[PDB]
Formats: structure tokens, C-alpha cells, sequence
């Protein structure tokens, strides 16, 4: 189990750790989160009590270093930092636990929720989407635009998701215009899977990282990317049997975890009615369709 | 963006553009079979591609053989249209390719866009206008060349005859569409009106009668009267 200590908490803030969150009061003696399951990626995120705008946070993996939070009063935010002195870090962690100033990552043992939302998410792939290679952890926030969005301004602070565009030369082979635009299997299986992602696990991981950025930061471009990756598959007549069964699980947990009140801005009506009822794959997402009908019948 | 009554005079500036109308590309007759089911029989059709500034019409004839062995023909027909319009553009000198293509039905946007990917700087636009180009097969000489075709074929016309020698393209297009509107709403009456007088003929190289300026005025007034009468009839107004 791992620990992320905080130096202090100088300002009132709601803290998230994966799908959990806690309110922390200004200068409350709060010094970090313990018991964080090793083995997965994690995200620790922030919403100031004063600015309900700009949710921001950090994706990280405890196997890649000792990470801690410290508020910066020049930049006005909780910053993730890495302690390179292992001994110094055990020393702080042990002292705070002894003083019991830390909340415990509150995992229910039956619950695979987080695993199921990050199964294919790798930290090495994250750090290519959020390029900032002097850091082992990755910063994301509400307002960061994607590379495709930048095309239709600052590249250091962009999300470099894989560009999908149904009306592009990439997606459409000359002479198979109608075929390739109605049946995207070529684009999914040769261009994207064999071409760019190399395997379905990397595809699935980006899909999953995109949803979680949409859900946790309300990142609009990340929601766009998520829905594009779903549509590409659902509009493909030929998809490995193993990918469809894994997608149905992937989406199930994503729909299951979403805040009910956010279903209006996080779920694109068109894409879901297409995938569930019109596409090639309309009969192949049996768990996803059942949970959508029972939780969000209005949207369909 | 969409073409509508507001940006209507853009059609007559010097930026090259084409209308595409696909309504007569896939044409069928419906009939009963011996067992008493219903079957369709396709007939030859056409793509109505038109430069409203100059009157040049590119009449691409769609031979029934194009459909042989295909499914979902009404959908196929939108993709064929896009394929043929693309081939036309590719066939034109650069300085002649259009800067815009206006589709008369929003279903053509996606197929043309896909087929026009090689021409990113040609803008594909829909329209809100209710243009009557589906009546183009009420123009005898056009219906004849489509119905007599024995293979795929492209045939060039000027749909304004020589009108532009005396009127602006604004006025030419308005006469064209008033004419086609009348043919659409009551074909028999419209045609009666154009051809009642045997002494006014159609030149071999023309589509319409060689009316004098004054006679065109009587004609246009008759077509208007026709259209309004048919409207009163349709709605009991």
C-alpha cells in the first residue's frame, strides 16, 4: 500500500482520489492519503471551495516514485511533487501516520470499480498524451484543449489524444469511399489498431483515460475523444469478438459510475442511440444497453 | 453555410459554383408481379449539375445498368452522384473547378464531402431554397436524351439558350426557376402555355421557344397565374 503525504492544506478544497472525495477546511491539519492500492494508475484532484470553476488534478503511479502534494501560494494551487530522498520520505510518511493526520483510501473489498475503469490505462501512455517529461505524474484540468480541438492554441498544455476523423483521407480509401464511410472496419482494424495503437489494449486505455478526464474535470475535448472511440468501433461491421465483449464491460462501468446529474452534458445522444440501436454492433453491448435503458431512458 | 433567401445574389457573383440535384438519379416504375406482389422497374435517370451564372448544365445520364446487382439503391444513388460530380471536377481545368457546390437535398452533403476529400478548398453547401430542379425531366429534349441512352453518357447544354445575350443571370435564373416551378405544379398546363402557338419554335441547339422580349413577358405572367391557381386548388384558399 502507498501514501501520498500533503505538506499542509492552506485553503478550503474538495479533494478527490480516484472515485472518492473529501472536504478539507482552510488550514485544517490534513496531511495526506494513505493505503493507496499499488498496481493501478491513480488520480488526485482538486476543486477550490472559492472557485467551483477549474477542477484540476494529477495522474500518477506509486511504483514510479514517491509523490507528495504542496500548495503553492504564488500559483494558487495544490502541486504534486516528487521526493527523490527515499529515507526523508519514509520519515515524513511515518511521522504523519503516527500522528494519524491521514485519510485512508477507502476501498470496499468486493469493489473492482476502479480496476474496471482503468484496466487498460498505463502511465507510460498517459505521459504521451500529456507531454511533460521532467515529471513522472501528469497534470490535467477542465480547460485543457486537445490537439484536434487546437486544429479547428498553446501546444505544451494540450491533450495529444489520437486524432479520429471519419471524413479524412486517413479514414477513407480512394475508390472505397461509400464502403469505408458506412463500414469503418478498415479504419478501425488496419489504420488505428494495427497502424497506430498496435493492439486493442492501448486503444482501450485511451478511451478509458479520455472518459475519466471528461468525468473528473469535465474536460470537453476528452468527452469528444471518448465518444469518437466508441463510434469507430460501433460503426465497424468486423470487430474482434474479444474487443466487443471487453467494450461492453468497459462502457458498463463507465455508465454505472457517472454522476446521474451529469448525464445531460457527458452523454452524446446521437452517438449512443447509434451504437445501441442502429450500428452493426446494436446487439453486442448487452450489459451497456441494459444499464443505459434502466438509468437513462430519457436520453434514448 | 446554407443558401437561403438572404444570400441569394451570391449565386450571380464571379466565384464559380454549381448546383447539384440528385432527384432524377434513381427512377423507377412500380408494378404488380404475376403472384400479385409489387416490384420496381428502374429507368434511366440523371444528375442535374448547373452553373447558375453561365447556364452551363452538366447532364450526367444514369443508365439502368449501373444498378445491376446492387442493394439499397436509393442510398447507392447518393454515392454514385457524388462519385460522378467528383469525376467531373477532376475532369475540369483547375481555373474551371467550382469554389463551391450547392446540393439540393441535405442527404448528398456527406457522400460528396467524402468524395471531394481531394479538394479541401471546394466548399459543399446545402440550401434552404425549395428549387424545382426535379422538373428538369419535363424539358422534352432533356427527357429524350436520358430515355434514349444505351450506356453512361455526359451531355452538355446551356439551360438558358441565348437569353444571357439580353438579360442578366439573376433574371435568367429567375425565369428558369419560374418555368420549372410551373412544369412541376401542373406539367400539362405549363407545356400547353409554352407551345400553344406553332409559330414560335425551338432552335435545334435550344431547349425553349425563341420568344421575343414581349412574348417572354406574356409567358412569365401565364406561368405565375398557373402557379397561383394550382396553389388555391391545393389548399382550398
Amino acid at each position: 500500500m502507498n501514501t501520498v503525504p500533503f505538506t499542509s492544506a492552506p485553503i478550503e478544497v474538495t479533494i478527490g482520489i480516484d472515485q472518492y472525495s473529501f472536504n478539507v477546511k482552510e488550514n485544517q491539519p490534513f496531511h495526506g492519503i494513505k493505503d493507496i492500492p499499488i498496481g493501478h494508475v491513480h488520480v488526485i484532484h482538486f476543486q477550490h471551495a472559492d472557485n467551483s470553476s477549474m477542477r484540476y488534478g494529477y495522474w500518477f503511479d506509486c511504483r514510479m516514485g514517491n509523490f507528495y502534494i504542496q500548495y503553492d501560494p504564488k500559483d494558487g494551487l495544490y502541486k504534486m511533487m516528487e521526493e527523490r530522498d527515499g529515507a526523508k520520505f519514509e520519515n515524513i510518511v511515518h511521522n504523519f501516520k503516527e500522528r494519524q493526520m491521514m485519510v485512508s483510501y477507502p476501498k470496499i473489498d468486493e469493489d473492482d470499480t476502479w480496476y474496471n475503469l482503468t484496466e487498460f490505462v498505463q502511465m507510460d501512455k498517459i505521459r504521451k498524451i500529456v507531454r511533460k517529461d521532467e515529471n513522472q505524474f501528469s497534470y490535467v484540468d477542465s480547460s485543457m484543449t486537445t490537439v484536434q480541438e487546437n486544429e479547428l492554441s498553446d501546444p505544451a498544455h494540450s491533450l495529444n489524444y489520437t486524432v479520429i476523423n471519419f471524413k479524412s483521407r486517413e479514414a477513407i480509401r480512394p475508390g472505397h469511399e461509400m464502403e469505408d464511410f458506412l463500414d469503418k472496419s478498415y479504419y478501425l482494424n488496419t489504420v488505428m489498431l494495427q497502424g497506430i495503437f498496435k493492439n486493442s489494449s492501448n486503444y482501450f486505455g485511451e478511451l478509458q483515460f479520455a472518459f475519466l478526464n471528461a468525468m473528473f474535470f469535465g474536460n470537453y475535448g476528452s468527452s469528444l475523444q471518448w465518444h469518437a472511440m466508441i463510434e469507430l468501433i460501433c460503426s465497424s461491421a468486423t470487430v474482434p469478438k474479444h474487443m466487443l465483449d471487453k467494450l461492453d464491460e468497459i462502457l458498463y462501468y463507465q455508465i454505472k459510475t457517472l454522476p446521474e446529474q451529469y448525464s445531460d452534458i457527458l452523454l452524446n445522444e446521437r452517438v449512443w442511440n447509434i451504437c445501441l440501436y442502429s450500428s452493426f454492433q446494436k446487439n453486442s453491448l448487452h450489459n451497456t444497453e441494459k444499464i443505459m435503458e434502466n438509468k437513462y431512458p430519457e436520453l434514448l | 453555410g446554407a443558401m437561403n433567401s438572404s444570400n441569394y445574389a451570391e449565386l450571380f457573383n464571379n466565384d464559380i459554383k454549381l448546383f447539384v440535384d440528385d432527384t432524377n438519379v434513381y427512377r423507377v416504375t412500380v408494378h404488380k408481379t404475376f403472384e400479385g406482389n409489387v416490384a420496381t422497374k428502374a429507368i434511366n435517370g440523371c444528375i442535374f449539375t448547373l452553373n447558375p451564372k453561365t447556364g452551363h448544365l452538366f447532364l450526367k445520364i444514369i443508365h439502368t445498368s449501373v444498378w445491376a446487382g446492387q442493394k439499397r439503391l436509393s442510398q447507392l444513388a447518393k454515392w454514385k452522384t457524388a462519385e460522378e460530380v467528383s469525376a467531373l471536377v477532376r475532369s475540369l481545368p483547375k481555373e474551371e473547378q467550382p469554389k463551391q457546390i450547392i446540393v439540393t437535398r441535405k442527404a448528398m452533403l456527406d457522400p460528396l464531402e467524402v468524395h471531394m476529400l481531394d479538394f479541401p478548398n471546394i466548399a459543399i453547401r446545402p440550401t434552404e431554397l425549395r428549387l424545382p430542379f426535379s422538373a428538369a425531366m419535363s424539358i422534352d429534349k432533356l427527357s429524350d436524351v436520358v430515355m434514349k441512352a444505351t450506356e453512361p453518357q455526359m451531355v452538355l447544354f446551356n439551360i438558358y439558350d441565348d437569353w444571357l445575350d439580353r438579360i442578366s443571370s439573376y433574371t435568367a435564373f429567375s425565369r428558369l426557376t419560374l418555368l420549372l416551378r410551373a412544369l412541376k405544379t401542373n406539367e400539362e398546363s405549363a407545356k400547353m402555355i409554352l407551345l400553344s402557338d406553332p409559330t414560335i419554335t425551338i432552335k435545334s441547339y435550344h431547349l425553349w421557344p425563341s420568344f421575343t422580349d414581349e412574348q417572354w413577358i406574356t409567358i412569365e405572367s401565364q406561368m405565375r397565374d398557373l402557379i397561383l391557381t394550382e396553389y388555391g386548388r391545393k389548399y382550398n384558399v
